[PDB]
Parts: C-alpha cells; structure tokens; sequence
C-alpha cells in the first residue's frame, strides 16, 4: 500500500517500550534422594538475556517496579498437585542452604504457596536500590542489586519429580535517563562490555561501489 | 561562540540532609585548570579524560578532593585547536557520563580474561589514547556517539570548542577518588592533511573551570 | 454472598494484561528521587539527532574510514561523487545511524527525514556540488542535467559548509535516491592538499512516528 | 475480600454471549478512518433495490436470455404472456434476485413488494398489456376477464414504458400468483422487427422487515 | 437528462499529513476525453473498462499520471448509444468498484489454474468484451448487479447515460498505475433487433471529464 | 435489529482447526495456523458480500485430545504480528521473543478467549484488490510447555467471533462455486444457473 | 487516442445536430490542423 | 449473577499479604483497654 497516515504517538514512550511480560529466566529443580540438592535459588538479574540487555543499556539509569510470574512444569509436561514454595531473599539476607534450613522457616523472607495445578504465580517487587535509580555502568571501583530467588517442593520427605520453572518478568512504572548508543559488537560476558579487538564487525553490511543502489 | 549547555540544565548547588553544611570555596578553585597541548598527527586515534581524577593531583582543587569524602561540582570545558588555513581536517569533542573503558580479549572465562589497568581507567593528567576509536573502546560505534553533548571543531570554520556540564549522578553526593563521573573524547573523525613543509603536528589545548563546587567530610 | 459466575477467559496467563499484582514488601518506600538531568520521555526525542552515516560501507576500507566520503581534484567534472538511499529500516548506511536502529525495533514508521552534510577539507578550497533527491519509483539518474529536473541543492564550499537536504515523506510500503555529483570541480590553491572529505549525517523530524512493536535481529546469540 | 459464590452456568463457553475479552495489544492504536463512500448500516437498505428477476428459468434456455420475457406478434390476443409467484424466499424467478438471497439467510419475513416491468421494444410498436395480481389463496386466473377482476393494470406501450405493481402484503406462513395477459395485440408498422422482450424486476419496501437469523444452503461444500 | 450521483456524493479535494502540497491542473485535464466507438452487434456481449489506466496514453492526464506517484480523482462519465427508431434493445451501464477479472478454467491447483493476462485485466484504452456476461466474468450473476450506480440505456426511451463518481478507496492517495480503481460495464441485456436494409450495428461513444485530479511525487 | 451489519457478523462462529501431534523422532512439537477469515466458504460468502470491512476479532481456543480426556497439561498461545517471523522448531527462540504475547493455560482450564484489533495499515480491510502489488492479519502458533517432549496429539478449535463491524460499498452475492481459496475463479463449462428449472413459463412451478 | 488529449469535442448525431468548434488563435507567421 | 474471571495470583497464600480473615468468634467482645503508662509506638523510641 501507500501508508499516507500518520501513526500512533502512543507506542514508543518508555513505559511502553519497557512494560511487556517477557521471559527472564529459567530454573531446575531435582529433588533427588543421594544427592540432597532439594531446592534451585536464582538471583535476579534482568541483563540474563542478549534480548533486553541490549535495550537497557541503551539508557543510563533507570527505575522501575518489577511483576514476576512462575510457570512451573514437570519433566513430561504433567501437574500433579504438590505443594510449591517460591521465596524471595531480600538483598543482605542470606542464601538458603539446604533444602530444610533454617532460611525457609525465617518469617522475614516473603514467601509464596501454591500448587502445580494452580494458576501460574505472581508477585511485584518495588524499587529496591539505596541510590535514586539503578546503574548499569558504573565507572569507577568499590555485589547482588535486587535480591536472590528460591524454590522448594513443601513436603515433610523427598518427592521423585524434577520440576522446571519459568521465571517471566514484566516491567512497570520504568523511567530513563541520559540515553547512550546501542551496542553494535555482540557480547562476551554477563557483567562487563567486553568486545573482540580482533574481528571488528561492522554495523553496515559491504556494498560492491560508492556509486550505486545496492 | 556557540556554547552548548548539556541536557539544558546548568550547574548549581544542592537543595541532602546532612547537617554538617557543605563548604564552597568560591575562591581558588573557580580557576582555569589548563591541561598540556596533545600534539594531534596523521596516524592519530584520539584522547579520552576522567575528570574528577583529572584535576586530583594539580593544586587547590586536587587538595580539596583528595582530603575530603564527598564531592558535588559541574564544570566548564573549553578546547582549543589552533592550526594554520592550509591544514584540514575535523574533531569530533563529546562529553560521555559513565564512560567504562572495556577490554580488549577474546576470552569468555570470568577471572581469565582481560581487564584495563589501572592507567588506562584512570589515565590522570595525560590522558590516554584510544585502540579502537570505530567502537569507542567499550564496543559502542561513534559514528552514533552525536547523541552525547558534543560539537565538531572543523579546521576551516573554527578552532573552539565549549561545554558546561552539570553534575550528572544518582546520588548528589560521591567519592571524587574512587569513581570517575563522566570523560571527555575528542576524536579525528577527519584525518589531518597539510601539504609538505607546514607544521606537521597541530596541538590541542584544554582549559577546565570547575562551577559551583562542594566538598564535605573533610579528614586527615 | 454475591452470585457471580466465571467466563472464558479464566485462569489464563495473558502476556501483554495490564493487571496488578500483590507487593511482595507491603509499607515499604523506596529512595526518593532526586532531578538527574537528561530524562527520556519517549523513543521520538531519540530519533530527532543528526547521526553520522555509513555511506562508504563498501570494501576494502578500514574502521574509521567508512563514515567518510572521499573528494579530490583529479576526478575531472560533471561526474558523480556519491549516492545512497534513504530507507532507515534496511541494510545500508543508514544501518549505523540511530534512526535506523530505532526503527528497527518497530515494524512500521512514516514522515520525513532531514540528511546534513558537512565538508571536512582546507579553508582555501572551493568548489561546488549538486545533491539530488530523486522520489521513489525512480532509479538513480545517469547524468547531471537529469538529476538537477528532480529536487536539488547546488552546495558551493565558499559560502556554506555544512548543507541540509529534507526529505519530505517516506514510508515503510526502491525506495528513492540520494545522489551527490560534482558541479564544478574541486579547485585548490598550491600549498594545499587536494584530498578532502565529506561527512554525511541524517535523522528524523517531527513528522516521523512508529507503529507495531517487535524484537530486533541484531543479536545472532540468545 | 468480599464473600461470592459460583452459581450453574460457570466456565461454560456460550456462543452468542456478548462478553469482552483482553486485548492482545494495548495501547495499539489502529489507522484512523476516513470517509469511505456508499457505508451500509442494515441490510434493508440491501433489500429495497430494484432487481431483474428471472422469470425465463424454463429449459432450453441460454444464460442471458433466462431474464427476458418474450413478446411477439404471432401470438393471436387475450393470451397469456406470462405468469410468475411472489415468494421471496422459494425456488424460483425470486431466487436470482436480491431480495431472495437476503431473505434465505433469515427464517421469517413480513412486508410488501415492488415488481417493476420494462419493456425492451421498438419505438413504434404500440400495444396494451394487462399486468394482474392475484393475492394468495387462489389458483392461477384462466381467462383475462377473471383476472381484470381481481388486482389489474392495463399498461399500454406507447404512453408508458416502465409499469410498477405493488403487491400489498405477503408473510412467510400458494403464495399469490402475477399474471401477465396479451390485453389487445402486438401491432407493428413495416421495417420493424414484431419480437420485442419485457425485463422483470422486483424489490422490497419500508414494510419489509426480518426476524431469526440462520444460514444459507445455497453453498454445497464445507 | 437525468444524472445519477454515484453513492450520493460530489468527487472533493482531499482535506492526508503531506507537507508537499499535491498539485492540481485545473485547465488542461478537465477537458472532454472522447474515446473510440464500440461497433455493438446482434452477437454482441457486453464490454468494460478500467478507468485509471485508459487515459495513461492519452495526453495531460496520461503524461501527469505517469510521471507522478500519488493519484486522486473523480469521473464524470458520459455514453451516447445514438441508434434510429427502428432498432431495438436495451443496454445497461454500471461501475463498479474493485472489479477484479476472474480466470476461467477447471483447475483447483495454486500454481496449475488459468489466470486472466495483462490484456484481460488491463485492457486500455480499447476496452475489452466479456466471455461469459451472465456472470459478469467473476462468477457473480448480473440479474442483481443493478446494486452498483447504474442507468439502463432502452432504445425506445432516450440515448445518453451519465454518472458523476467521486473517489472510492480505503487510502486517499494511491497508484495511478499499478491499480485499477473501478471498471465501467456496458451489457446488451436485451439483444439489438432490426429489420433488413437498416444498419446493421449500433455506435456506442464514451466521454470522460477527470473531475477534481490530485497528483503527488513528481518523478522522471 | 436482526438486519444491521453489526448483529449479521458478530456471532462466535467456528474459523479453523489445528491440529498437533507432539511426536518423537519427528519432531513437528509446534502447530500455525494463519488468521484468515476466508477459510470456510459459509463466512466467505458473507464478507464477499461487502467491498470494504473494519472490525475486531474475539478468537475463543477449544483443544482436546485424541480420545478426549482432558489431562492438565500447560499450553502455549502464541499471536505473531504482521512482519514478525514464524516459529521454526519447538523449542526455538521465536517462543521466548516478549513482543509475541502469549496465553500460558491448561487443558482442564476453561477454553482460551483473546481480542484482536483492527491491524491494517490502510482505513479498511480489502478482499477484492484490482491490480498489482503477503499477510493481513497474523500468524497463530501453539505448543505444549514442557521441558522433554509429551506423548500426545492435541486437536484446537480456533472459535472466530467478530465485533464491531462496518461495511462499505456492497456487492452482490456470488452464485458460482468456487475454485480457489484467494482467487474468484470460476469455471467456464458448467455455469450453474442461479434459479432452478420449470416445465413453462405460464405455469406456478 | 492522440486526438482525444489535445483540443476535442465528442460530437453525438441524436441530440446535437450541429456542432461548433472555436479556433482559439491564429497568425499569419504548418498552422495547425482540425 | 455478574461474569468474572480469575486472574494469576489466583488460590495462593502470599506471605505479607494485607488480607482480612473471617472471625472464629463473633460478637465477642474483648476486655476493655486501660491507661498503662509507657506505650512505645516506634522504634525509634528505643534508639534514642
């Protein structure tokens, strides 16, 4: 067609641009007998993915309140109704260490109940930072920023099931400031933006001439 | 001239809830720091600086960073390129916040691979050369670079350069030592050409007023 | 004990819903903000910045040296210096500029673009050059008289030196051609190197607005 | 945390339930329209236009001449042209038309009609007709002196062209039966072809009204 | 003469967000195209025409359709069928909108079943007769094609048709080349009779007057 | 009220059927299905009936089994936009992309049920395009989250109701059958004629 | 079609019997043909 | 009889959720609260 009409002015704030629920990250869990491993925690961390790693570190500070839901299945795909505790750790509390310590039972650690069979879980985390806004870049010299995440199966002995967990995280209420370029090397670490110096890769694709349409 | 204000706002002091009240010297650190000339070539890449590590050792200014524990000031940048009518070429000066210098490896094990040093996070009073000045050394192109505060010193039209620049931070009050806040990168987008025998190198002078400073916790 | 009844729809976990959640700390307050200059609002603020191209993005050229188009004095006269499209979404030179980026994350755009050049050479070189937009539907002109009938900009280097072509309207559904050609020819006093260069920059006006969201394909790793 | 309960009908699917749903995209807004000319707000408006009926649909007949009543001279007088029902929804000369496509996607229908002669013919050929409705219950007339009793038009060539014949009132619970009788004879001078043809067509009216939706069966696949 | 209004609406100038100005003639293509005569006969069955593409060979209109991108207009369209007071026969004329030519064949395959040329879907200036009229060549019958603006051209009553049609699509603006708009039909409903030693075929003249051109995107 | 255009289309009708396997050496795991409206031949004739149309879309998802027993498994929906790249593998990335919104829900839960709107980059929806120039609407997908592979084979319904609707310029109904999917073609031999037969034309028949 | 893009008139024999054709100018210094 | 739906988050038991509960003994009225002197409202009553 001929698109003659203007667009939608709508699409492309912020909040737009960031509010959508996307994946974020993956868990297993075992629950084996011998090897006594029971739970699978996960520290929250949004620059997991090459996806939205690359459209936040196209701005210099951010802030915004995080909703987090829980699609856990079994290996097969099958839910049997068993009981689920997914725990949040806020930052400076310890790491739960085994599957029955004492980090489960601790009533400061927001926890949530629920079953296989039930509805996918959801909770919504605020701004948790001591400074006015998070930092990816930070230049300069001086650990954990959000909070740990764990999981368990509820129940008084072991299960025989290994569970997987999809860990979606949706952002809300985002704000940006001083917005930098968008990184054109692809990555080599989670933590540093370390590219190659040798094979460079260009950001616009070879043309045979200067002079013509190609 | 054309002064270029960054993100529109200019340098003032703070509203913190501190009650030992924030000291302002006014006096002799609102003076003009002068840099040494780098001497601009053919084969150049570029020079990039981390002020509050810049100005730590020169002076006033250095003694009363140094010997405090927070730190609160805009800046006022101005550069000079003076060459003759019959060189060319063009610089590319923009002011970065948060300016990681990345390393340069081909290695994806945490503790194996590469780390800038010390002297090229924290250059100093010299400055430090690029590598790779296409992706700015932190693997972000220049070519991109125009959305920072920045002008174009063009060897045919003029030969300054000015930037006022306020505190950019999450926190109003920082370490001056232990984090660089924002860097300076001039870059020879255009290389220098001149035609044999003129002066085969151009300098380049940078002159730095820090605007409306603020230092507290002043210890041994 | 209100009677109610539950409809399709039920239990779902719907992606983009715009429903509330339970705070997992109730009563806690977050750190204040401060003012921390430079505040995005939305994506348009970050399209509207001129932005260097990559027109010289063919081979056989280094890092730095394909953002620059090459002009000398031993390229006799009424030829063509340069020429490239005017497509932000697509591969070309307009592939590292911001725009172009930004548009990629969208899968439809309209309105006009603004291309500013700027000529890095000496003082005391002259000379003219003829920029020429040609609409879409047309392919890129042979000769100078058939590019100076469509939209044109006789940029001299005396008076001006930094010229801007608008694009008046291009949208997402050839694509139209912008054409750079040698007016007059590139005259230099002795003592003066014949070899200079221009530097093309391009962005979008307020006429530019995006629709339809999607991921980008930059990124070859998940 | 008010108290509810969940009463019969629960997690059932109905089809006619009008019932929101969430939206995919928010916030999305569509292209903005425009004014579209000839909109169409019910189908009344569908049926009230005039249409050829196919009165011809008899055999050894070829695709267009199914639509034209013939008239000749050879034909003696105070014979019987033709004659045709007036029921919508039924196989028939109502099933080319309009108005009987419409009403077979509903179940009942209520109203008058409109059946609207033209006769395709010379100039100076001259002749009267007696065009006659014949309300249901009653068979098809027998001789033109029973019909000019019940509803009749006498409608001659050379002052009108175009004859209309309302039909009162017809439901949807024999039909009612349109006549058309040879009144006195097709005379024609020399030089003129005796064979001439009459196009039928019918419509709707402001008293046409549907009710139970259903679906069609003029499809045979699925 | 009795004018039938298209849709109940007067073709008008576009009130679109192009800040280049669509131009508009006014004096050289607002003039009476006259295209040839169609010679009808008894074993006639019918013509059409695709409007947008029978004047791009034809003077102002056509040099300014095609060397442009952006199209708007309406069409006031005018058909004489002067024949004597002997013959007789009906005609109907009708446009309608989006009249795609549908391919006559048995085959269910994508890429096996017949599809109309480039002479069938845009005939030209010439126009084209249909294969089949009882189904208008897309396999919808003509008994109800009476829904379109429409006049009947009876040979006993008068001679001349005429239909005023505005702009009729979902985007203001649109290709003058690559799509044709809406398709003019004349049908010989009623076949043509006549005695021996009159003419034996009928002249059939179509005149067009482009009311209310825009065009946009001046190109080579 | 039973006329108007709104009450002729908006009524949740039946507009595909999808069917899964979930296998092992074959690994098919995923089934599409592109939104088209003119699959069946009954709403086909319906919206030929009209030249220009705008509205929006309720899609209701009814799956079951082989044998129909319905065991709570998790099942992935997925709507791709105009322009964005269909699913390739079962489990490639084109399922973990956040701009494919996606409905995460069992085979015991009651059916799916999402809205669609109006996705045309002009004023209208068009059938019926005179001329020269891919996609209108949207590609669906679905697949069964799991993180081994399931052993059995589904069967979705995908329910279209419309909502919403209106109409411009209208065009008589089609009498010939069809041919094609996206084309009118009709066949040239055998033209049904579009009123059945009578002995005379001075009878009642 | 070549005649129909410069000056015409689309003359009928049933309602005109007698057309008129207007010359808009001419000089005395091919001139021009109807 | 209005329709609903039930959302994620449906049939769980957050922890620091601020939900009411229903009583298990209505009508009852507790002991009556009296002036005793030193009630601590905060804790920043303590740090000082």
């Amino acid at each position: 067609r001929c698109v003659v009409n203007r667009n939608g002015v709508l699409e492309t704030t912020i909040n737009h641009f960031f509010s959508r629920s996307g994946l974020v990250g993956v868990v297993n869990l075992t629950d084996g007998g011998t090897d006594t491993t029971g739970y699978a925690t996960w520290d929250i961390d949004i620059m997991g993915f090459v996806q939205l790693r690359r459209k936040c570190e196209m701005f210099t500070y951010m802030r915004f309140n995080a909703e987090f839901t829980f699609v856990t299945t079994t290996k097969n795909g099958e839910a049997r109704p068993y009981m689920l505790q997914y725990m949040y750790v806020p930052p400076g509390a310890p790491k739960p260490t085994g599957r029955d310590a004492f980090q489960w039972q601790t009533a400061t650690n927001p926890s949530v109940f629920v079953k296989l069979t039930d509805p996918p879980a959801q909770v919504s985390v605020p701004f948790m930072s001591p400074a006015s806004a998070y930092q990816w870049f930070y230049d300069g010299y001086p650990n954990n920023m959000m909070g740990t995440f764990a999981v368990r199966v509820v129940s008084r002995e072991a299960s025989q099931l290994k569970l997987q967990t999809r860990v979606y995280m949706k952002l809300k209420h985002v704000r940006a400031w001083v917005p930098r370029p968008i990184r054109s090397q692809p990555y080599l670490l989670k933590n540093f933006p370390n590219y190659d110096s040798s094979k460079i890769t260009n950001s616009a694709r070879d043309r045979s001439s200067i002079k013509q349409a190609n | 001239a054309n002064i270029v204000l960054a993100y529109g706002e200019w340098p003032e002091y703070c509203p913190a809830t501190a009650v030992d009240k924030p000291t302002r010297p006014d006096v002799s650190v609102n003076r003009f720091y002068t840099l040494d000339s780098k001497m601009w070539q053919e084969n150049s890449t570029g020079w990039y600086w981390k002020f509050p590590d810049v100005l730590n050792k020169t002076g006033v200014f250095g003694q009363n960073a140094q010997f405090h524990y927070l730190y609160r000031s805009g800046f006022c940048l101005h550069v000079q390129c003076n060459a003759s009518k019959f060189h060319q070429g063009a610089l590319l000066v923009a002011v970065i916040p948060e300016f990681v210098i990345a390393g340069r490896g081909s290695n994806t094990k945490p503790n194996e691979a590469p780390h800038p040093g010390f002297t090229t996070t924290f250059p100093g009073t010299t400055g430090a050369t690029f590598h790779d000045p296409y992706v700015l050394d932190s693997g972000v192109p220049l070519s991109q670079a125009l959305i920072y505060p920045h002008q174009w010193i063009n060897l045919r039209t003029n030969n300054c350069a000015t930037v006022i620049v306020p505190y950019i931070n999450a926190v109003p009050f920082d370490s001056a030592i232990n984090h660089s806040n924002f860097g300076l990168i001039v870059i020879p987008v255009s290389p220098l050409k001149y035609s044999s025998g003129a002066t085969t190198a151009i300098p380049i002078t940078i002159t730095i007023a820090p605007l409306n400073s603020e230092f507290g916790g002043l210890r041994q | 004990g209100i009677p109610a009844e539950l409809r399709p729809g039920t239990n779902q976990f719907l992606t983009t819903d715009d429903d509330t959640a339970a705070p997992i700390l109730p009563g806690f307050t977050p750190t204040p903000t401060i003012h921390i200059p430079g505040e995005v609002h939305s994506l348009l603020e970050l399209c509207r910045v001129e932005t260097i191209l990559e027109v010289n993005n063919t081979t056989e050229a280094t890092g730095l040296t394909r953002l620059l188009i090459p002009v000398s004095s031993q390229n006799k006269a009424d030829e063509l210096c340069a020429a490239f499209m005017v497509d932000p979404g697509r591969i070309g030179p307009w592939q590292s500029t911001l725009v172009g980026q930004i548009c990629r994350y969208y899968t439809q755009w309209s309105g006009s673009l603004k291309v500013t050049f700027m000529f890095t050479g000496s003082f005391m070189a002259t000379g003219k050059m003829l920029v020429a937009y040609s609409p879409p539907g047309s392919a890129q002109p042979a000769n100078r008289e058939t590019a100076m009938l469509g939209t044109h900009v006789i940029w001299d280097f005396g008076l001006q030196s930094s010229v801007s072509l608008v694009i008046p309207w291009i949208s997402n559904t050839t694509a139209g051609v912008v054409t750079l050609w040698y007016q007059t020819n590139y005259v230099v006093p002795p003592e003066t190197p014949g070899e200079a260069y221009i530097i093309a920059m391009g962005a979008a006006q307020d006429n530019f607005t995006l629709k339809i969201c999607k991921d980008t394909d930059e990124v070859t790793q998940q």
